[PDB]
C-alpha cells in the first residue's frame, strides 16, 4: 500500500554521470504514474512498448529507475537502436525494450557559470556496449602503430571527457536530466503495481 | 614553449603522507584538464585523478581515500596529497593535460617522479 519513491528518483539534487549511470531497483510499492505524465516540467516522455496512460492500469515486477545527465542533442540517442557516443560507449539499451525514457532540462540545476565539470561521457570504448551494461573502469587506452609504453609512443588518449555546462550554452548543449524506466511484464507475482 | 615539471619525489617510510607538485610553465593552466597517473617498475600505466578548473576531482574506483588531488590556479600548479602509503606505490608519476574541446589527447606529459617505498 505504500508509495513508491519516484521522489528519491526525479528530485534528487545530484545525479551521476552517464558513465557511471545509477541504477534503483524499484519494488514492493504503489506507483503512482499519473504524477509524471501530467506533468508539465518533463520535456520528453516517450515510452517504448507500453503507452504511459495505461501504466497504471498494469501490475510491472522488477522495475528498474537509471538517472544519469547528457546533454541536449543526445537524448535521442537513448532509444533503442540508436548509434552515437552515449548509445555505444556511455549507456545503451536493448532493441527489446519495454519501459520509458524521461527527460527534462536543468540549465538552472546542473550548469555553473565558470562551467560545470561533474558530468562525464565515455568518448571511446573497444567494442560498443552490451545493453544496460554499465562500464565505470577508466583504463588508459593506445592510438594506433606505437604501444602506450609510458610517454614514449604516440601519448595516449583518455576516455572519459567531461561535459561544458555553462549556462551561456545553446539548448542542445545544456544539461538534460535522464531517468529511465524499465519494467518486466507479467511473468512472477508482480509486486509493483498501479492504485 | 610549453613544459610540466614536478617535484616531491623520495624514499620515504610506509604511512607517511607526501605531497606531490606538477608546476605548468608556458601556457595558461585554464581550459585544460589535468591527469595524475603512475606507473610501477615491471606495471603498465594505471591513471589516479582528473580535477578540472570548477574543482571536480574524480578518482581512479580502484585505489580510493589514498590521494586527493587538489589543483591550484593562483600560480598554475597542481597538487597530490598521499596518505597511508603502502609497500606497492613504489611508482613513477607523471602529471598529464587534455584540451576540454577536442579528444581526450593528453599532448605533452610531465617527466616523472621516482617514489620508493620500503621499511
Ligand atoms: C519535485 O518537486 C516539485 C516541486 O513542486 C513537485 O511539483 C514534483 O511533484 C516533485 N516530483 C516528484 C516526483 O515528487
Amino acid at each position: 500500500t505504500n508509495l513508491c519513491p519516484f521522489g528519491e528518483v526525479f528530485n534528487a539534487t545530484r545525479f551521476a554521470s552517464v558513465y557511471a549511470w545509477n541504477r534503483k531497483r524499484i519494488s514492493n510499492c504503489v506507483a503512482d504514474y499519473s504524477v509524471l505524465y501530467n506533468s508539465a516540467s518533463f520535456s520528453t516522455f516517450k515510452c517504448y512498448g507500453v503507452s504511459p496512460t495505461k501504466l497504471n492500469d498494469l501490475c510491472f515486477t522488477n522495475v528498474y529507475a537509471d538517472s544519469f545527465v547528457i546533454r541536449g542533442d543526445e537524448v535521442r540517442q537513448i532509444a533503442p537502436g540508436q548509434t552515437g557516443k552515449i548509445a555505444d560507449y556511455n549507456y545503451k539499451l536493448p532493441d527489446d525494450f519495454t519501459g520509458c525514457v524521461i527527460a527534462w532540462n536543468s540549465n538552472n540545476l546542473d550548469s555553473k557559470v565558470g562551467g560545470n565539470y561533474n558530468y562525464l561521457y565515455r568518448l571511446f570504448r573497444k567494442s560498443n556496449l552490451k545493453p544496460f551494461e554499465r562500464d565505470i573502469s577508466t583504463e588508459i587506452y593506445q592510438a594506433g602503430s606505437t604501444p602506450c609504453n609510458g610517454v614514449e609512443g604516440f601519448n595516449c588518449y583518455f576516455p572519459l571527457q567531461s561535459y561544458g555546462f555553462q549556462p551561456t550554452n545553446g539548448v542542445g548543449y545544456q544539461p538534460y536530466r535522464v531517468v529511465v524506466l524499465s519494467f518486466e511484464l507479467l511473468h512472477a507475482p508482480a509486486t509493483v503495481c498501479g492504485p | 614553449e610549453v613544459q610540466l615539471v614536478e617535484s616531491g619525489g623520495g624514499v620515504v617510510q610506509p604511512g607517511r603522507s607526501l605531497r606531490l607538485s606538477c608546476a605548468a610553465s608556458g601556457f595558461t593552466f585554464s581550459s585544460y584538464a589535468m591527469h595524475w597517473v603512475r606507473q610501477a617498475p615491471g606495471k603498465g600505466l594505471e591513471w589516479i585523478g582528473n580535477i578540472y578548473h570548477d574543482g571536480s576531482t574524480f578518482y581512479n574506483p580502484s585505489l580510493k581515500s589514498l590521494v586527493t588531488i587538489s589543483r591550484d590556479d593562483s600560480t598554475n600548479t597542481l597538487y597530490l596529497q598521499m596518505n597511508s602509503l603502502r609497500a606497492e606505490d613504489t611508482a613513477i608519476y607523471y602529471c598529464a593535460r587534455v584540451w576540454l574541446y577536442g579528444s581526450g589527447y593528453m599532448d605533452v606529459w610531465g617527466k616523472g617522479t621516482l617514489v620508493t617505498v620500503s621499511s
